[PDB]
């Protein structure tokens, strides 16, 4: 039957609408394989016909519009939207040519969203659908659809809808204005985010939105529309505000490049003439950050005495600061986007009581953005970074891998995503930029994302866990700033580094230990709570047999030397730094240890138990007897390694010689306790 | 392109535009009241 | 110190951007809060609420939403700061002119439910310290400065009709989480600076007790008794005893800090600064107790 | 194997040779009559080169026997069309396929 | 206690069979009682995450009763309430469960609630289950019936 009969056959209309909802559910969230399968059922010709079908019911028109968006545009739009929060600006001549205002203190404002943008954004990848190719793995790409034709069709349809709305027809398309406008505005917003539209297309959209303000008919902004349409208009204006912010950032980077070049040439000339007194030579014997702080510390006229910069250069900087304030609209019929948005939002709020909290939040967030522009730029500068043009291909590859990892945050973990994550990490570590530009990597925040992935998995994927741990260990070993950044999550790692370290590879405890190596500031900032937690874990480990070994049939003994050793070496790194003993932590750890004597194992237990030499001899006899050793871990060696680690830790906790000579009571007390714990004769017996 | 030639009976042969048996586009040989021929197949009862 | 002109261009540009942002952008002063509040407080051409009232109702809605923990929202923090900064901003005539202008500015807020929004947000935070609670406390101080009797009456009526205990449970938890001096931390810091914190939340403690003092300013006997005991509520919390408990902990810390420096003749800058902030907090606590007991 | 039923005669002299790129239009349907694929809806001729296992065996076996301009029906048995596994979500197991193929151009 | 009552009342295939042991006067309310029991169970389990998580151990108990001719709607509502709340059940749902639900569609007709259940089986709290999406696609689309 004709599909138009569903306007009266409501049971089938509802069933088919829920069928389309199921299609969107099955292909939701990056399931490109299902999207390809769905392309065999809902093809391009049907979708394009449905877009222009003016007699289709509203629910079906909306369903087909959402199905098209889900199938073809959702993944690309989401990845681009994730990449839009960063500003990596190469130092190219096109970037150099960027200016705040067009050439034609303050001039006329340019059109938003039109111009040259040099920020790096990875390209979209699509594959043609086909169901006759030999069946073969690499991730499938999204199906390809003609974007130039789709955008032209969307523009024409929106213009026709605008004209019909002006005519106020009694039979709106889809049965209501909402069903006539919302699908089209969603399609236009998606294409705008994907960046398909060109300069002429954006100009046409701006003309339809407001033909009078955006002039170098009647607009949407002055027609009474429902809340859903107002929400889509807010999304559009949010996009154009983001484009204005990006333009300001790029112009600021271009000016920074020119001013730094002038500063370097001037400093070179001043040093050249200065080579032919502490005041004259202090500048060149100071760190470059302090040099540029002194060079730029001339804003006020009450401190313009020590600055050696020429007045012409100071004037150039003041001129750029003035035209930056003017571009941000700080005073020294609407005619600009800021006034248009403010007027529209206020008019909307004072004309009726808005019932949609999402719309209310959107309009007040936009209003706050318009009123506070300088603060938004201030909070966006930390995510801006300039790179050399020779590292563009590696930066783009790194961004592609990071986009894949971020796309893996919204999917249940599986073997294929595990393999993709592993190869993405390997590719990241194979890049020289990852080591050349550590500040940029921290600004990108890969370690936070990896930690969040790890806690989401938490052992089902030991290769993944040890890959993440090795990545963070490498990250800490690149620089001290990375180590300090990872030190703030030391407690977060410890609370998840419980029983179940895995008998595979690097563990969260290993990353935590690697995050405090050779850092006195962090060793002294090590909280006591973390040490009590570790000693409590070791005490728990010292009273029960290892469950994995028991599940592997090993003979039962009432403690876990392997786990105790793993915690012991962590305390060894926590208490021994740079070849010297940190007495504050050594004293705290020793006092906790003596407060929990069961941590020392069956030996040294008291009230029955032989010494270290007897324990070692027993372990030797166990090693020589295979039946007591195995059902690969050898219990004799594990026991010896445990006691060796314990003795090493106690030895490294010893007070310093200069303290013993100073006669410190606490140092003497600690040494007396250690001597009481470890007799000398047992040491000689073991050495013999 | 659809093109069939044949005979039809006055009673019963009432093909309406649009939908119908199977997939729409009913012509000669799509029912038991008509007998068509398209050059390669003999059409009767919606069977080629 | 290799000269700046020998550095690569992109790195020097990044250092320039950080220096420029640190020295020129933040230092700029731009006052727009009064203009924004004035624009939002005007209607034009049952009275449906004006945009500011709808904003407050929206934040009260999300504060009353039943959820285990309130998520952080920069939009609320930004508007709370704007609202707080827009309310405060010698002969007898202009002293009175200043008081009347302050009253009008506070009326623009407390006539649109800001006091209830503050109480609801405080009860919603459930005693978890952070930027949300700090912004709420700052807004409450901003709207309570001068001990506005109308605001005190509105807060007391709202508390008595709701009969909720979350507000005082949150207050007690915050007072239990307020920090004092730490000699072990001070020694650790001294070693760290020798290689080549203490009372970080002092401002939060000060504003918490300033808010409690302003709740009883003006000899509000009804609010003093309500603080001592809540008759209608199922449970009663004595804020006065919690205040004395914190005062005792602070006093013991000050005594230990004096004995630590008693032997040495010279006291360093960090010790002087920590003494100064500890004395400032003790001063605020003493003023709060005085406001508690006056009336009498 | 593959059966060929001609629907429109071709040139009958120019056959696909090794290495040549064939550009065709096709419609692929199941034996029950349900259509599952058609390049004409996408308005784009499908291009492939001969002898490089780029398509299912039956398809290239049929196209190899077709001349320039010929229109023909290809029948493909399950043993060569995707075998027992089929195509997940599109083609069920053991499906005999029907292809309406027109050879538009070579190279 | 409600589950025990349901299990003991479910051992009879029909009202006449229950009449063979409890009489006709007791049998005329058997269907009403079982429907009320399922309605109460749904009210008892709607909106409680802990209670929905309790069904992560005995999901086959609910699924195997989907083919019963009586209280079909109530049992479907119970399953919908459990699935819309507990992500653990989605992690325990298997192929035989999905095939049973599709057979429910095949045998009881075009009901949109079964479609809503299948939609809910895919994504919960913004995270999608690839295994469920693939199994639904494999076992529902290619038939074209």
């Amino acid at each position: 039957m004709d599909i138009l009969e569903l306007s009266e056959r409501l049971d089938l209309q509802r069933f088919h609408s829920h069928t389309l909802r199921l299609y969107r559910a099955v292909c939701a969230l990056g399931n490109n394989r299902v999207a390809h399968a769905l392309c065999s059922h809902v093809d391009q010709a049907q979708l394009l016909h449905a877009l222009e079908d003016a007699h289709l019911p509203g629910p079906l028109r909306a369903g087909y519009y959402d199905l098209l968006i889900s199938i073809h545009l959702e993944s690309a739009c989401r990845s681009r939207r994730s990449m839009l929060s960063e500003y990596i600006v190469p130092l190219t001549p096109e970037t150099r040519a960027i200016t705040l205002f067009p050439p034609g203190n303050a001039r006329r404002h340019g059109l938003p969203g039109v111009g040259v943008t040099t920020s790096l954004r990875p390209p979209h990848h699509f594959s043609p659908p086909c169901f006759v190719a030999a069946l073969p793995a690499p991730a499938r790409l999204s199906p390809a659809i003609p974007l130039e034709a789709l955008r032209d069709k969307a523009l024409r349809m929106l213009g026709e809808a605008v004209r019909d709305g002006g005519q106020h027809a009694r039979d709106p398309v889809g049965g209501s204005v909402e069903f006539q406008f919302v699908p089209v505005l969603k399609l236009v917003s998606t294409l705008l985010v994907m960046g398909i539209f060109g300069d002429e297309d954006v100009k046409q959209i701006l003309k339809m939105i407001e033909p009078e303000v955006f002039t170098e008919e009647e607009g949407l902004l002055q027609m009474k529309l429902p809340e859903s349409v107002k929400l889509q208009m807010c999304n559009l204006l949010e996009y154009f505000c983001d484009q204005e912010l990006q333009h300001r950032v790029e112009s600021l980077a271009a000016f920074a490049e020119r001013y730094v070049d002038k500063l370097q040439a001037n400093q070179r000339s001043r040093y050249a003439l200065l080579m032919r007194t502490a005041r004259r030579t202090r500048e060149f014997r100071s760190p470059p950050q302090e040099q540029i702080n002194m060079l730029l510390h001339f804003k006020d006229e009450a401190d313009e005495e020590d600055c050696p910069l020429p007045e012409d250069i100071r004037q150039d900087l003041q001129d750029f600061h003035q035209d930056l304030l003017a571009h941000c609209g700080i005073q020294l019929k609407p005619q600009s986007l800021q006034e248009l948005v403010s007027h529209m939002v206020v008019r909307w709020a004072q004309e009726d009581y808005v019932q949609s909290p999402e719309l209310v939040r959107a309009m007040f967030s936009l209003l706050h953005r318009q009123y506070d522009g300088l603060g938004e730029l201030l909070r966006a500068l930390p995510r801006a970074y300039t790179i050399s043009p020779s590292s563009v291909e590696d930066t783009m590859s790194l961004l592609e891998c990071l986009g894949q990892i971020r796309s893996l945050l919204i999917v249940q973990m599986g073997p294929q995503e595990e393999n993709l994550m592993i190869q993405s990490i390997g590719n990241i570590m194979n890049n020289k930029v990852f080591y050349q530009h550590p500040n940029l990597m921290r600004a990108l925040g890969m370690h936070e994302t990896v930690m969040e992935v790890m806690v989401n998995v938490l052992i089902r994927f030991p290769k993944m866990v040890t890959s993440c741990c090795r990545f963070l260990c490498y990250f800490c070993r690149i620089s001290r700033q990375n180590q300090r950044s990872m030190f703030d999550h030391l407690s977060y790692l410890l609370e998840n580094s419980g029983i179940g370290l895995g008998m595979q590879g690097s563990t969260p405890l290993d990353v935590a230990a690697a995050s405090v190596i050779d850092n006195n500031e962090l060793a002294l900032a090590l909280q006591e709570q973390d040490l009590e937690k570790v000693v409590s874990y070791l005490a728990g480990c010292g009273l029960q047999s290892c469950p994995m070994l028991l599940a592997k049939g090993y003979p039962d003994i009432g403690w876990n030397p392997c786990g105790g050793e793993r915690y012991l070496d962590f305390l060894r790194f926590a208490v021994f730094v740079n070849g010297e003993s940190v007495e504050e932590n050594a004293n705290v750890v020793v006092r906790l240890l003596i407060r929990k004597p069961e941590c020392f194992g069956p030996a040294l237990r008291g009230e029955g138990g032989s010494g270290l030499l007897a324990a070692i001899e027993e372990a030797i006899r166990i090693s020589e007897d295979p039946a007591r050793d195995g059902p690969r871990v050898h219990l004799g060696h594990a026991i010896m390694s445990f006691y060796a680690a314990l003795i090493d830790l106690l030895g490294r906790c010893a007070p310093e010689m200069h303290l013993i000579q100073a006669g410190k009571g606490e140092a003497l007390r600690i040494r007396a306790i250690l001597r009481s714990l470890v007799p000398l004769d047992d040491l000689v017996g073991i050495i013999s | 392109t659809h093109l069939r030639v044949g005979w039809a009976l006055t009673e019963g042969y009432s093909p309406y535009p649009g939908g119908g048996e199977g997939w729409g586009g009913n012509g000669v040989g799509d029912d038991l009241y008509s007998y068509g021929f398209d050059g390669l197949h003999l059409w009767t009862g919606h069977v080629a | 110190m290799t000269p700046l002109y020998n550095l690569p261009t992109h790195r020097a540009c990044n250092m320039f951007l950080e220096s420029y942002k640190a020295a020129w952008i933040l230092t700029e002063d731009h006052s727009f809060e009064d203009r924004m509040i004035d624009d939002l407080s005007k209607a034009g051409e049952e009275k449906k609420p004006d945009p500011l009232h709808q904003l407050v109702l929206h934040f009260s809605r999300t504060a009353l939403t039943e959820k285990s923990k309130l998520d952080e929202d920069y939009l609320y923090m930004a508007y709370a700061d704007i609202m707080a900064k827009s309310c405060h901003l010698v002969s007898f005539e202009e002293k009175e002119m200043e008081k009347q202008r302050l009253l009008y500015q506070q009326s623009r807020l407390h006539t649109r439910g800001a006091a209830e929004m503050v109480l609801q947000m405080i009860s919603a935070c459930k005693g978890e310290t952070g930027a949300m609670v700090s912004s709420t406390l700052k807004l409450g101080i901003s709207i309570l400065n001068g001990g506005n009797a109308e605001v005190q009456q509105k807060m007391l009526d709202y508390l008595k009709d709701k009969k909720e205990v979350g507000f005082f449970q949150s207050i007690q938890a915050l007072m239990q989480t307020c920090s004092v001096l730490d000699l072990n931390a001070f020694e650790r810091q001294n070693k760290a600076e020798g290689l080549g914190k203490v009372m970080a939340d002092d401002e939060f403690t000060q504003d918490l007790f300033r808010f409690l003092q302003l709740l009883c300013e003006g000899h509000n006997n009804d609010f003093q008794n309500y603080l001592r005991t809540q008759t209608g509520n199922t449970t009663t919390i004595n804020i006065i005893i919690c205040t004395v408990d914190y005062l005792l902990r602070l006093q013991e810390s000050i005594s230990d800090f004096y004995w630590y420096y008693s032997g040495k003749d010279v006291i360093e800058e960090q010790g002087k600064r920590n003494f100064s902030k500890a004395m400032s907090v003790a001063k605020q606590v003493f003023n709060s107790l005085t406001e508690y007991i006056q009336g009498p | 194997g593959v059966e060929i039923e001609t629907i429109s005669p071709g040139d009958g002299r120019t056959f696909p040779k090794k290495g040549q790129t064939c550009v065709v239009h096709y419609t692929g349907m199941l034996q029950n009559g349900k259509k599952f694929d058609s390049s004409r809806d996408r308005n784009k001729p499908f291009k492939f080169r001969i002898g490089k296992q780029e398509v299912i065996k039956g398809f290239e076996e049929g196209a190899a026997q077709m001349s320039l301009g010929q229109r023909a029906k290809l029948t493909c048995t399950p043993d060569v069309a995707y075998g027992a596994t089929g195509h997940p979500g599109v083609i069920p197991p053991n499906a005999t396929l029907i292809f309406d193929v027109e050879l538009l151009n070579l190279e | 206690l409600v589950l025990n009552c349901i299990d003991r009342l479910n051992v009879y295939t029909t009202a006449a069979h229950f009449a063979e042991y409890a009489g006709e006067e007791a049998a005329e309310s058997w269907k009403e009682i079982v429907n009320l029991l399922y309605e109460l169970l749904a009210s008892l389990i709607r909106g409680n995450r802990a209670n929905c998580a309790l069904f992560s151990t005995n999901l086959d108990w609910v699924v195997s009763k989907l083919d019963r001719l009586e209280a079909s709607s109530g049992i479907l509502e119970v399953l919908y309430c459990v699935l819309i709340e507990s992500p653990e059940v989605l992690n325990i749902i298997q192929e035989n469960h999905i095939k049973s639900i599709i057979s429910l569609l095949d045998k009881h007709g075009r009901n949109h609630k079964v479609l809503d259940v299948l939609c809910s089986l895919c994504v919960c709290n913004g995270v999608a289950v690839r295994s469920n999406q693939d199994l639904i696609t494999e076992n529902l689309l290619p038939g074209r019936e």
